[PDB]
């Protein structure tokens, strides 16, 4: 019944649905635009 | 197994050498027996290089419980022959002896058989380098942003 | 050395960095110079509640 | 270990050689003990080349203490056999003797085991040369102007 609740329900559904292709697209952007050594999760000493 | 103490190992070694046994009319002194037990302790300690050598299950005696002889050696049933053949080879020179070829061969075979399983255990492959990608066929990792292998 | 704006409050300090002679290291220093002056103590006040005992 | 002192090492060496043991009814000659202890100290100082040789934990007796014999050698439990086998080899010519093949083989094996862990520790790789870049993949360094490795 809440305007904000319905809006956020729609947004959450769309975000979760598009979460995969979006991740791949941002990875492509970073790879081709910032640096191709995208290893921020690997702990090197 | 009828060999259940350090002195039992030493007695087996002396019998193998032919110096002293249960059938001989002459026997070795208790001081020589304690010396042989010291030799056995030294040899096993040099094998087990503080955990980076031959792992056998041997238990090193402590000064609080006085006689090192009388303590169970703790070896598994398959290490006794190797241990006491190597002990015979080691303590032969005290009695102006030289271990026979069969004793030397059985010592070599026993030591190698002792280390076989530990060698198999330590034959371990290193993890991938930190600079190696995980590929894209690893869909889960590449969705979770694990583009490169952890490493270490 | 660059400028460095302290947020919220209206103050500006310096942000200076310099590397070491070797060993691929560095040093950072964020510095700010100021002094708080009460020009009118008779106009500043204090409220002390529960001043019994 | 029952071999806690330099004299214990020396007695073990003489027993290995068959000069003064209980298997042969001979007492350690007090003239032999001092010569063997001096040989042990010389050989240990030779091995430990002021820190750049074999590290064993042996403790060199100063001139202050009256008895060079009676003091703990300070070795590890896995160095005793190597030390006293090498000592028997070294002091055998004192008596116009020759340590037997088993003793020589055990001396070689023990010295190698003594140096093994130190060899592993000293197997260190030198850093990158001062003229090697870091590569642009090292983003933090190449942003903060660390384009090259320092070296040394």
């Amino acid at each position: 019944e809440n305007r904000l609740e319905s809006i956020l329900s729609r947004f959450d559904a769309d975000w979760t649905a598009s979460d995969e292709a979006r991740r791949e697209a941002k990875n492509d952007l970073f790879f081709s635009r910032v640096s191709q050594w995208d290893d921020w999760l690997s702990q090197y000493t | 197994m009828q060999i259940k103490t350090k002195g039992d190992l030493v007695r087996a070694a002396l019998r193998k050498l032919g110096v002293a046994s249960d059938a001989t009319l002459t026997d070795v002194e208790p001081q020589s027996m304690q010396d042989a037990v010291d030799d056995l302790e030294a040899m096993m300690a040099e094998w087990y290089q503080d955990g980076k050598g031959i792992i056998t299950g041997y238990v090193f005696s402590d000064d609080e419980n006085p006689p090192a002889e009388g303590d169970d050696h703790g070896l598994r049933s398959s290490a006794v022959s190797a241990v006491f053949h190597n002990l015979a080879c080691r303590i032969a020179p005290d009695y102006a002896l030289e271990a026979t070829a069969k004793i030397i061969a059985t010592a070599k075979y026993g030591k190698e058989l002792l280390y076989k399983q530990t060698a198999i255990s330590r034959a371990k492959r290193a993890p991938y380098p930190s600079r190696m990608p995980t590929g894209s066929g690893n869909s889960f990792a590449n969705l979770n942003e694990w583009h490169y292998f952890p490493g270490e | 050395t660059t400028s460095f704006s302290i947020p919220d409050v209206g103050l500006n300090g310096i942000f200076a960095t310099q590397g070491d002679i070797s060993t691929l290291s560095g040093l950072c220093r964020i510095a700010l110079w100021y002094g708080v002056n009460a020009t009118r103590p008779e106009a500043i006040g204090v409220g002390l509640p529960g001043q019994t005992a």
